[PDB]
RNA sequence: UUGAACAGAGAGCAUUUCCGGCAGCAGAGAUUUCAGCUGU
C-alpha cells in the first residue's frame, strides 16, 4: 500500500490488498458499472442462470452427435434464448457456451433497452426515468430497473401518457395535441 | 539485581522430567548469565513506565463501589475523559454491534438493519458511513482503520477506508462472528453454518475451512496470546481451534445449554464463558482447570469481556456488571453479587450500570483508555471504568497517536513479518524446540551402530519380543497379548518365535507351579 | 533509539537511591518522566542549547534536593554509594554532549569549564586540560580562551612553563590583537615579581630580569606594526606614495598609542626595578621609526615622550625630595626642548608647570617650588 | 590509515579527524562512491577537530597564493603544529590527507613526522567535505563561504593579472 | 470515594514543536508482545532469504589479466590494496586493487614464473624507501631469482629506476619462494630448498631433508623463523631457522599443493592437497589433523587464511573456490563462474573482506568473502539491523526451513554430478565397511583426522 | 641493540601512601561553596 521497495517487493510478491483471485478480476463490479446495476447480487443471480445454461449445454453436447434428443433440445434451448433476447443469433450451438453471458442477460434489462431505443441519452438517465415512473411496457407502468425485456415485448416500451417527457418531445416538434393530454 | 517484579518477565523452559564438555559448559554458563542479565534489565523498565493505572477506591465502609453512578464519575474525572465517554443515539437501525481498532483510535459500529459506520470516535471524524440495506451482523477492522470486514446477510464483504467495497467473499457463507488475527493477517469467520474459515487478508487466499460439526457457532473469541480460536457451540462446549489441525485442538465442556459468550485474557491465561443456563464460568486456559462457576445468574449473561488490566465485564440484558480481580485462583475471587453481612472474602461487583431502556448487543473495552464501549439497541455508550485499560502501551507494537507515515511504514513492516498460519499452536513457544519424538539425547553414531547391531540381532536374542517371565498371571502374559493383537491367520517368523517363547513360559510356569 | 539507552543508563543510581531510603518510587518516577522529556528533547531533531541548559539546571536541582533529603533522612552528608556522584557525572556528560553538538556558544563552553572547575577535588585537572585542548582547537582566534586557559594554569596551579607555552602558542595563532600581547607582558611581569619576592622572602627569613618583558615588548611592536600595515591597505598596494606615507604614519600612531597604554599600565608593577623597566621602553620608543616621528610629524608624540622622560624620575608623591634632588634635570629638559621647538616649547613649559603644580609650612616649601617653576 | 584531513577554504583552514576509514579495495563500488553523497553516512567518516579562520581578506589572499603555488604559510604551520600529534620521523609518521601532491613536500619540509597522502581515497574524502561544506563546520565560522569565495576569486584574479585601477 | 483515570495529556506523546520526533514509549511486558518465538523465527527466515538475494559476491576482475594464466599471486602484508601476480609466460605485474589497474608490468623471466613474493629488503648499505618503492622478488624455472622495485603513488612526500635491482642465481630450477617477515631473508624451494638473504648473491644455507625436491614453501607469520614446505614425495617438512635445520616431516597419502599458516595462532597451519580436501594441522603434534575441510571435488590447488584467522579460502582444480569456517570442516560458501577455469592461486586480502583468485585463463578476480555484505559505511540503525539479523540467523541456523535456504547454492553441472557420484561412492564404501566390521574381529576405528597420514618422523609418545 | 640525562603525553597497570571523618583557627570567591595547620 506504500509502494514497496525492491527487497520488499521481491520478498512479498503475492501481497495485494485490492485484487484477489476469488474476485475474478472484479467482473461483477465491471459489468454492473457498464450496465448500471443497483444491487450487488444481480450479477450472481444472473451468473447462476448462465451456469445453468452452460451446464446443460455441456451435458447436452456430451450426447452422441446424431441423436434427435440432443438435436431437439439444443435447437429448443437455442430458440428460447434467442426469443428471450440473451442470444443474438440462433445459428450455431457454440453460442450456448461462448455467447451466453451475464452481459447478454444484462443488455436485456429495461434501461439498456431504453438507451438502445434512444429513449434516454444514457443508461443512468434511463434508470432515473423508470425509477421516476415514466416508462410503461404495454399498458402497465414498470417501476424497477431490473425488468428483462424480451424481443416481442420490446415493441411496447413507451412512455406513460401524461408524461412530462412525452409532452416535451411532442412540444419540441410542436406536435402536441392537448386533447389527449399530451 | 533482585527485582521484585521479575516473574512477569521470566521465561519458562524445558526440563528433563552437569556436563563434561568444557567448551559447552562455559557456553551454557554464558547463556544462563545472559538470561539472568536480560530478565533483570528488562524488569528494571518499570521505573521508566510513564503513566499509572486508574482505580476507584471506597475510602469508607458505607461507600460501596457498585453504586457509583456514571454521572458521578463524569463529574469526578477530567474533561478529556468526560468527552471520551461518548454516547451516540442512533435509533432507527437495529442494535449496534460495537468494535474498536486495536489501538483505540477508530470505532466501527454496525446496525442490525444496515448502518455501518467507521469513525474516529475521539475526534469528530467519520470516514465511512454506508447503509447496506440487508441485515448486517458484525464487523471488524483488519490491520488498520483503512480496511474493515462486515458480515452481511450472507456474504462477508471487505471495504476500504472511505467505504468503497473491495471484496465480496464467495466463501464465508453465513458469518455471524468475525475476528482479525493481526500478527498472522488472518480474518477468521464463523456463523450459522458449522464451519470456521481462516482467510489470509494479505495474499487473498482462503487458508482453512474447518468443520466444527456442532451446528451454528454461538460464540467466538480469540486468544491474544497464541491466536487459537475458542468457539462456543449449542452443546455447552467450547472448542479451541487452529488452522492446521482439521479437528479442534481441545474441546471443553463449559456450560449446559448453549454458550452465549466467550472472552479471553490478553495474557492467555483465563477465559470467561457465559452459557444460556445462567452460568458464568472462569476457566484456566493453560492447565484447563475450571477456576470459578458462578451459577444462577438472575438472567443469562449475553456478553463477557476482559480488559487489558483483567476486569471482567458481564452483561445480562439491561445490566452491565464489572468485577475486579475475578480472574484469580482463590475461592475468595469468585464474583458475587452481594456480600452477605459484609464479608471481605466475597468479590462483589466493582461497578455496575443499568441501560434501562434496552438490551445491550455487545461489549468491548476501549484498548488503552479507561472506558467500556457497550453497543445496544439505540446506539453506542462509553462507560468510564477507571481500572480498565493498559496505561502504559508500547508505542512500537501499536500506537494511539500514530501518524499517517507511521501507519504506512508499520503496515509494510508487519506485513513483512506476518507469521504463517501453521505456526499457530496451543503454546507459542513450541516452534524453536525439537520434536516430541526423536529422542531427547542427541546420538553420537556409536550408539547408532549399536542400534543397527541389535536390529540385526533382533532374531535369536528376541529383543523385539516380550521377555519370558512365568509369574505374571498368564492370562495377561504379554506374549499372548501379542498373539491376540496380531491377526490370527497370517504366520510370520516373529509370531512363530513368540509362540515358541510362550510355550517356554508356560512350561516354566508349569514346573514352578509343581514345585510350589 | 538512543534516548532509551540514556534513560536506562539512568536506572542504577535510582536503584541505589530507593535502596538508600531517601526517595520513594512514586517521586523517582516523576523525576524519570521529567528526565525522559529532557533526554528526548536532547537527542531528537530541532535541538537547542537551551534544552541542554535546562536539563543541566534540572539535574543540579535534583542533586541539591538529593543532598538536602540525605542530610534530613540519613543524617549523613554522603551515602558513599552510587547515588552521590552519578548525577554530577550525568551533568558533565550533558555538557560534553552539548559541546560536541553545538561547539559554537562560548557561554555554554564556559559554563562547562566553570562547573568542571567548581566540582572541586572530585574532578581531574587533566580532565579540564582535555576540554581546554579541544576548545582551543576549535576557537584558536578567540583570544579570551587563551587568557582563561593560562590564567587557570597560573593563578590556580602556578605552572610557569605550561603558562609560557600557552601564551606563546596563542601569540603564534593570532599575533594581531594587542590584548594577548598585554596579557603576556602582564604574566611575565607577574612571574618575575613573584621570583624576586620569593628571593626577598628567603633573604628575610634565612640576571633573570624584565628583559623578557622588553624582548616580548620589542616583538610586540614589530609584529603589531607588520599586521596593521598588512590589515589596512588590504588587497593590493595600489596606492601612490601619499597614501603609503599616510598609512605608515597611521601605523606609527596606532603602535605608539598602544605603547602609551603599555607604560600607563606598566607603572603599577612597582616591586621590580620599575625605573629600568620603564626607561627601556622609553629608549625603545626614542629611536627612529622610519618615517620621522621626531624630525617631522608626530611631534606631539615626541613632546609626549619628552615629558615622560622628564617626569620619569618625578613620578612621585607630594613629598618632593626627589624634586628637590633633580628638578634641575627637568629644567635642563625644558631648556633643551625650548632650544629647538617653536610652539612645543611653550606647550612643554606650560605643561610641565601645570603638571608640577597639580602633582605637588608645606605650602611654603611649595612656595619655593612655585618660585622654581614660575 | 588516513588519520587526519586538511581542508583549505577561503574562510580559513580546517583540520578534520578521520573516524572510520573508507574501503580501499572497494573504493570504486557503487555504495562506497555514493556514501560521500549521502550526508548521514559521511558524518560517520569525518569529524571536525579544528578550524582556524583568517584575519581578513589580506591574509586570505596571501594564503590563497601560498596554497596555489604549493607552500606552507604561517597560519598553516600554526594549525598543523596545534593539531597533529608529535609522531616519529622514522617509524609510523602521522598521516595527513591533503589534496595537493606538491603541497605535500612543503608539509614534510616543515614537519618531518607527517606523511601526506593525496591519492583517490584522500581525493574523495576531500570532495566529500567540499560537497557538504557548511554542514560539517557545525556553525563555527563568520561569513558565508560562498561570499568569501566570490571575494577571494576576484582578489586572486586581479592579483594574478595585475589589474590596475589607475 | 477517591477516583483516578488515565490522563494521557498529549504533551508527552505528540510533541509541541513540529521539528522534533514523536515519543516512543516502551513497555516490555510479554503480555504486550505475544509471539516472541514466531516473530523472530520469521525475522530469521527473512534474513536468510534477504541474504540469498543480496549474495552478489563478484566485485570485478582487475586489469585485463595476463596472457597465459595466473600461477603465482602475492599480497603484501603491510599495504591494503597492492597485489603482485605472475603468469606462465614469465610476465609479472603489480596491481593497485583500488583502481583495478597495474602499477607496472615486467617481462620477468622466460619460463614460468613459479613463485613470487614481496619484501622490505633490509640492505645494510642502502636504506629502503618503502613509502615510494615496493619490492617484489620472483623465482622461475630458468634458474633465477630476481628482485624488482616498483614506483608507488601512495604518499605524496617526495618530488626512479624501477626494475631489477639484483639477480640471484641458482644452478637448478626453483619452484617456490617465500620471504621472511624480517631480517632480509627469503627461502626458495625447487630441486632443493635454499635460504637466501638480499645482500649475498648465493644461498646462505641448504636446508634439505633428503634428495627429494620441494614443491612449495611458506614462512610463518608470527614465530617468523619457522618454515614449512611441500615435497613431491607427498611430504610436509617443517624447518626451524634458529637451529638452521629441518625439524620434522610427515608423509601423507597424496601431494600437498600448498600451506598457509594461521596468522592468529602461530603453530597451526592448513595444507591443501590432491585428495580433494584440506587439513588443519598443529605443529606441535602432526600425528593428527585437527580439522579436515572436505567439500571440494578435484585437487585443491591453493589455500589461504583470513587475517582474522577465523576462516580459510580454498581454490581447487574443479573450477571453483570455497570458503570454510575453521571450526566446521565443510564449505561455508562456493564461488564459481563459467569464465573461471582451474583456480590455481587464492589469497585472502588483508581487509579480511575480499578474496583474490587467480585462474588459468589469465584473469585475477576480486570476490567478497561475505557475499551479502556491502562495503559502505553504515548508520547505526542499519548496522544494528545487520548484526541483529546475523545473531538471529545464528540462533535459528538449524531449523529445517531456513537451513534448506541458507544451505542452497547453484553449483555447476560438472561439480554437481561429481558430488552426487561421490556421495553414492562414499555411501557404498560405508555399507561395505559396516558389513566387514560386522563379521571380522579386530577392525580398528581409525579417525577421519588420522585417515590421511601414512607416517611421521620423530614419533610421539 | 643498549645506556644516559633531557623534554613530555594522558593513552595504559598496580596497592594500602594519603584524602573523600570531626572540630579550633585564619585565608578564597560570589549567606552558600572553596583552600591548610594541632589532635580525635
Amino acid at each position: 500500500v506504500r509502494k514497496l521497495k525492491h527487497h520488499e517487493q521481491k520478498l512479498l510478491k503475492k501481497v495485494d490488498f485490492l485484487e484477489w483471485k476469488q474476485d475474478q478480476g472484479h467482473r461483477d463490479t465491471q459489468v454492473m458499472r457498464t450496465y448500471h446495476i443497483q444491487n450487488r447480487e444481480d450479477y450472481h443471480k444472473y451468473n447462476r442462470i448462465c451456469g445453468d445454461i452452460r451446464r446443460l449445454a455441456n451435458k447436452l453436447s456430451l450426447l452422441p452427435p446424431t441423436d434427435p434428443f440432443r438435436r431437439k433440445h439444443e435447437q429448443l434451448l437455442l430458440d428460447k434464448l434467442y426469443a428471450m433476447g440473451v442470444l443474438t443469433t440462433k445459428s450455431k450451438i457454440s453460442d450456448l457456451e461462448n455467447k451466453v453471458t451475464v452481459s447478454a442477460i444484462c443488455r436485456r434489462r429495461l434501461p439498456v433497452i431504453m438507451h438502445r431505443l434512444k429513449m434516454a441519452e444514457t443508461i443512468q438517465d434511463a434508470v432515473k426515468f423508470i425509477e421516476q415512473g415514466h416508462v410503461r411496457v404495454g399498458p402497465n407502468l414498470i417501476n424497477d430497473p431490473a425488468y428483462l425485456v424480451t424481443r416481442n415485448m420490446e415493441d411496447y416500451v413507451t412512455w406513460v401518457d401524461n408524461s412530462k417527457i412525452k409532452k416535451t418531445l411532442l412540444r419540441y416538434r410542436n406536435q402536441i395535441d392537448d386533447f389527449d393530454f399530451s | 539485581k533482585e527485582r521484585e517484579n521479575q516473574n512477569k518477565f521470566e521465561r519458562s523452559t524445558y526440563t528433563n522430567n552437569q556436563t563434561k564438555d568444557k567448551k559447552l559448559r562455559a557456553g551454557l554458563k554464558k547463556i544462563d548469565e545472559q538470561y539472568k542479565k536480560a530478565v533483570s534489565s528488562a524488569a528494571a523498565t518499570d521505573y521508566l513506565l510513564p503513566e499509572s493505572n486508574g482505580y476507584l477506591e471506597p475510602e469508607n465502609e458505607l461507600e460501596k463501589t457498585f453504586k457509583v453512578q456514571q454521572s458521578e464519575i463524569k463529574s469526578s474525572v477530567d474533561v478529556s475523559t468526560a468527552n471520551k465517554a461518548l454516547d451516540l443515539s442512533l435509533k432507527e437501525f437495529g442494535p449496534y454491534h460495537i468494535k474498536y481498532a486495536k489501538n483505540g483510535t477508530h470505532l466501527l459500529i454496525t446496525g442490525r438493519k444496515g448502518h455501518v459506520a467507521s469513525m474516529d470516535w475521539r475526534k469528530g471524524q467519520l470516514r465511512a458511513e454506508l447503509f447496506l440495506n440487508e441485515t448486517c451482523h458484525s464487523a471488524t477492522y483488519l490491520q488498520n482503520e483503512q480496511y474493515f470486514a462486515v458480515a452481511q446477510k450472507k456474504y462477508t464483504f471487505i471495504y476500504d477506508h472511505e467505504g468503497t467495497e473491495l471484496h465480496r467473499l464467495k466463501q464465508h457463507i453465513e458469518a455471524r462472528h468475525l475476528d482479525f488475527l493481526p500478527y498472522h493477517y488472518l480474518l477468521v469467520t464463523a456463523g450459522e453454518t458449522g464451519w470456521l474459515k481462516y482467510h489470509d487478508v494479505s495474499t487473498g487466499q482462503l487458508v482453512s475451512e474447518l468443520r466444527t460439526k456442532a451446528g451454528p457457532t454461538m460464540a467466538m473469541a480469540q486468544n491474544p496470546w497464541n491466536a487459537v480460536m475458542h468457539l462456543g457451540h449449542s452443546n455447552g462446549t467450547v472448542s479451541l481451534w487452529s488452522p492446521s489441525m482439521p479437528e479442534p485442538l481441545v474441546k471443553l465442556l463449559s456450560a449446559r445449554g448453549p454458550v452465549n459468550s466467550i472472552a479471553i485474557d490478553r495474557s492467555g491465561y483465563y477465559m470467561a464463558t457465559t452459557g444460556a443456563d445462567r452460568s458464568m464460568k472462569i476457566w484456566d486456559i493453560r492447565n484447563f482447570k475450571q477456576l470459578h462457576s458462578v451459577e444462577s445468574l438472575p438472567t443469562p449473561g449475553t456478553n463477557v469481556s476482559i480488559s487489558d488490566t483483567g476486569l471482567l465485564a458481564l452483561s445480562r440484558g439491561p445490566h452491565v456488571t464489572l468485577w475486579k480481580d475475578a480472574l484469580k485462583l482463590s475461592g475468595d475471587s469468585k464474583p458475587c453479587f452481594g456480600s452477605m453481612g459484609g464479608n471481605p472474602h466475597r468479590n462483589t461487583p466493582y461497578m455496575s450500570h443499568l441501560f434501562a431502556g434496552n438490551k445491550v448487543e455487545n461489549l468491548g473495552f476501549v484498548p488503552f483508555e479507561d472506558l467500556l464501549g457497550v453497543g445496544h439497541q439505540t446506539g453506542i455508550t462509553n462507560l468510564i471504568v477507571p481500572g480498565a485499560g493498559e496505561a502504559n502501551y508500547d508505542a512500537l507494537e501499536l500506537n494511539p497517536f500514530e501518524t499517517k507515515k507511521q501507519r504506512q511504514e508499520q503496515e509494510v513492516r508487519t506485513l513483512l513479518n506476518k507469521l504463517p498460519a501453521d505456526t499457530i499452536t496451543l503454546d507459542p513457544n513450541s516452534i524453536g524446540s525439537v520434536d516430541k519424538r526423536s529422542s531427547t539425547i542427541r546420538l553420537n553414531a556409536k550408539d547408532l551402530a549399536q542400534t543397527t547391531m541389535d536390529a540385526n540381532n533382533k532374531a535369536k536374542t528376541n529383543s523385539d519380543i516380550p521377555d519370558v517371565k512365568p509369574d505374571v498371571k498368564g492370562k495377561n502374559s504379554g506374549l499372548r497379548s501379542f498373539l491376540r493383537k496380531k491377526t490370527q491367520n497370517v504366520i510370520d517368523e516373529r509370531k512363530l518365535r513368540v509362540q515358541k517363547q510362550l510355550d517356554k513360559e508356560k512350561n516354566i510356569r508349569k514346573r514352578n507351579h509343581q514345585i510350589k | 533509539s538512543k534516548t532509551r539507552y540514556y534513560l536506562e543508563q539512568c536506572i542504577p543510581e535510582m536503584d541505589d537511591l530507593v535502596e538508600k531510603g531517601l526517595f520513594t518510587k512514586n517521586e523517582v518516577s516523576l523525576i524519570m518522566k521529567k528526565r525522559t522529556d529532557f533526554e528526548h528533547r536532547l537527542n531528537s531533531r530541532g535541538s537547542s542549547i537551551n534544552d541542554y541548559i535546562k536539563y543541566i539546571n534540572y539535574e543540579s536541582n535534583v542533586n541539591k534536593l538529593r543532598a538536602k533529603r540525605c542530610k534530613r533522612i540519613l543524617q549523613v552528608k554522603k551515602t558513599n554509594s552510587l547515588s552521590d556522584w552519578s548525577i554530577q557525572q550525568r551533568i558533565g556528560f550533558i555538557y560534553q554532549r552539548g559541546t560536541n553538538k553545538f561547539p559554537q556558544d562560548l557561554k555554554f563552553w564556559a559554563m562547562y569549564l566553570n562547573y568542571m572547575k567548581a566540582r572541586g577535588n572530585q574532578t581531574s585537572y587533566k580532565k579540564i586540560h582535555n576540554i581546554y585542548n579541544q576548545l582551543l582547537k576549535l576557537h584558536p582566534t578567540n583570544v579570551d580562551i587563551w587568557i582563561s586557559c593560562a590564567k587557570y594554569e597560573y593563578e590556580v596551579h602556578a605552572n610557569f612553563k605550561s603558562c609560557r607555552n600557552i601564551f606563546q602558542n596563542g601569540l603564534r595563532f593570532n599575533p594581531d590583537v594587542p590584548k594577548l600581547w598585554y596579557e603576556y607582558v602582564k604574566f611575565e611581569l607577574n612571574f618575575i615579581t613573584k621570583l624576586i619576592n620569593r628571593r626577598k622572602v628567603m633573604g628575610l627569613i634565612n640576571a633573570l630580569r624584565g628583559d623578557i618583558a622588553l624582548t616580548i615588548f620589542d616583538v610586540c611592536m614589530k609584529t603589531l606594526g607588520k599586521h596593521y600595515i598588512n590589515k589596512h591597505k588590504g588587497y593590493y598596494a595600489i596606492s601612490d606614495s601619499k597614501m603609503n606615507i599616510e598609512l605608515n604614519k597611521e601605523t606609527l600612531n596606532y603602535l605608539f598609542s598602544e605603547s602609551l597604554r603599555y607604560i600607563k599600565l606598566f607603572d603599577e608593577f612597582l616591586d621590580l626595578e620599575r625605573d629600568y623597566l620603564i626607561n627601556h621602553v622609553l629608549q625603545f620608543w626614542k629611536n627612529d621609526m622610519y618615517d620621522l616621528s621626531l624630525r617631522k610629524d608626530l611631534p606631539e608624540l615626541y613632546l609626549k615622550t619628552v615629558m615622560i622622560d622628564i617626569t620619569l624620575n618625578i613620578r612621585y608623591m607630594p613629598v618632593e625630595k626627589l624634586d628637590i634632588d633633580q628638578l634641575q634635570l627637568s629644567v635642563k629638559k625644558y631648556f633643551a626642548y625650548i632650544s629647538k621647538l617653536d610652539s612645543a616649547s611653550v606647550k612643554s613649559l606650560k605643561n610641565e608647570y601645570r603638571s608640577y603644580l597639580q602633582d605637588n609650612a608645606e605650602d611654603d616649601p611649595r612656595y619655593k617650588i612655585l618660585d622654581l617653576i614660575i | 590509515p588516513i588519520e587526519y584531513l586538511l581542508f583549505e577554504e577561503p574562510t580559513g583552514y580546517a583540520v578534520f579527524k578521520v573516524k572510520l576509514q573508507q574501503d580501499d579495495i572497494g573504493s570504486r563500488l557503487k555504495e562506497v562512491q555514493e556514501q560521500i553523497n549521502d550526508f548521514g553516512a559521511f558524518t560517520k567518516l569525518i569529524e571536525l577537530v579544528s578550524f582556524a579562520p583568517f584575519k581578513g581578506a589580506a591574509e586570505a589572499l596571501e594564503n590563497a597564493n601560498d596554497i596555489s603555488e604549493g607552500l606552507v604559510s604561517e597560519s598553516l604551520k600554526a594549525i598543523l603544529d596545534l593539531n597533529l600529534p608529535k609522531a616519529s620521523s622514522k617509524k609510523k609518521n602521522i598521516t595527513l590527507a591533503i589534496s595537493d601532491k606538491n603541497l605535500g613536500p612543503s608539509i614534510k619540509e616543515e614537519f618531518p613526522y607527517v606523511d601526506c597522502i593525496s591519492n583517490e581515497l584522500a581525493q574523495d574524502l576531500i570532495r566529500g567535505v567540499r560537497l557538504h561544506g557548511e554542514k560539517l563546520f557545525k556553525g563555527l565560522q563568520s561569513g558565508d563561504l560562498e561570499r568569501a569565495q566570490l571575494g577571494l576569486g576576484h582578489a586572486y584574479s586581479r592579483a594574478k593579472v595585475k589589474f590596475s585601477v589607475q | 470515594m477517591k477516583i483516578k483515570t488515565i490522563k494521557r495529556s498529549a504533551d508527552d506523546y505528540v510533541p509541541v514543536k513540529s521539528t522534533q520526533e514523536s515519543q516512543m514509549p516502551r513497555n516490555l511486558n510479554p503480555e504486550l508482545h505475544p509471539f516472541e518465538r514466531a516473530r523472530e523465527y520469521t525475522k530469521a527466515l527473512n534474513a536468510t532469504k534477504l541474504e540469498r538475494m543480496f549474495a552478489k559476491p563478484f566485485v570485478g576482475q582487475l586489469g585485463y589479466g595476463h596472457r597465459d594464466g595466473v600461477y603465482a599471486i602475492a599480497k603484501n602484508y603491510g599495504s591494503l590494496n597492492k597485489l603482485a601476480t605472475g603468469s606462465a609466460d614469465g610476465v609479472i605485474k603489480y596491481w593497485n586493487m583500488s583502481t583495478r589497474e597495474e602499477f607496472v608490468s615486467f617481462k620477468a623471466h622466460y619460463g614460468l614464473v613459479t613463485g613470487l613474493c614481496v619484501t622490505q629488503p633490509r640492505f645494510h648499505d642502502k636504506k629502503p624507501d618503502l613509502k615510494s618503492q615496493n619490492f617484489m622478488l620472483s623465482c622461475s624455472d630458468d634458474k633465477t631469482v630476481k628482485l624488482w622495485s616498483i614506483n608507488v603513488d601512495d604518499y605524496s612526500n617526495k618530488n626512479n629506476e624501477e626494475g631489477l635491482i639484483r639477480t640471484f642465481d641458482g644452478e637448478s630450477a626453483f619452484q617456490g619462494i617465500d620471504s621472511h617477515r624480517e631480517n632480509s631473508t627469503f627461502a626458495t624451494g625447487g630441486a632443493k630448498i635454499h635460504l637466501w638473504d638480499v645482500n649475498r648473491l648465493k644461498p646462505v644455507s641448504d636446508l634439505s631433508w633428503g634428495a627429494d625436491n620441494i614443491t612449495s614453501l611458506k614462512f610463518n607469520q608470527n614465530e617468523t623463523d619457522i618454515l614449512a614446505s611441500t615435497g613431491s614425495d607427498n611430504s610436509i617438512v617443517l624447518y626451524d631457522l634458529r637451529t638452521n635445520s629441518p625439524t620434522q616431516k610427515i608423509v601423507q597419502t597424496m601431494r600437498t599443493n600448498a600451506i598457509c599458516w594461521n596468522p592468529m595462532e602461530a603453530f597451526n597451519f592448513v595444507t591443501a592437497n590432491e585428495d580433494h580436501n584440506a587439513y588443519y594441522y598443529d605443529m606441535r603434534n602432526l600425528s593428527r589433523s585437527l580439522n579436515v575441510f572436505k567439500d571440494h571435488v578435484s585437487a585443491v590447488m591453493d589455500v589461504d587464511f583470513s587475517p582474522t584467522g577465523d576462516e580459510i579460502v580454498t581454490g581447487s582444480y574443479d573450477k571453483s573456490i570455497r570458503i570454510y569456517k575453521t571450526n566446521h570442516g565443510h564449505s561455508r560458501e562456493i564461488y564459481h563462474t563459467k569464465r573461471m577455469q582451474h583456480v590455481f592461486q587464492v589469497k585472502y586480502s588483508m581487509d579480511s573482506k575480499y578474496i583474490i583468485s587467480g585462474s588459468d585463463d589469465g584473469n585475477v578476480r576480486l570476490w567478497r568473502s561475505k557475499a551479502w555484505e556491502r562495503s559502505n559505511v553504515k548508520t547505526t540503525r542499519e548496522k544494528n539491523k545487520l548484526e541483529y539479523d546475523e545473531k538471529l540467523k545464528e540462533r535459528f541456523r538449524h531449523m529445517p526451513e531456513i537451513k534448506r535456504i541458507s544451505r542452497h547454492r547453484h553449483v555447476p553441472q560438472v561439480i554437481k554430478k561429481a558430488q552426487e557420484i561421490k556421495n553414492i561412492e562414499l555411501s557404498s564404501i560405508k555399507r561395505r565397511e559396516a558389513n566387514e566390521r560386522r563379521t571380522r574381529k579386530d577392525m580398528p576405528y581409525i579417525s577421519e583426522r588420522k585417515k590421511q597420514i601414512v607416517g611421521t618422523v620423530h614419533k610421539y609418545e
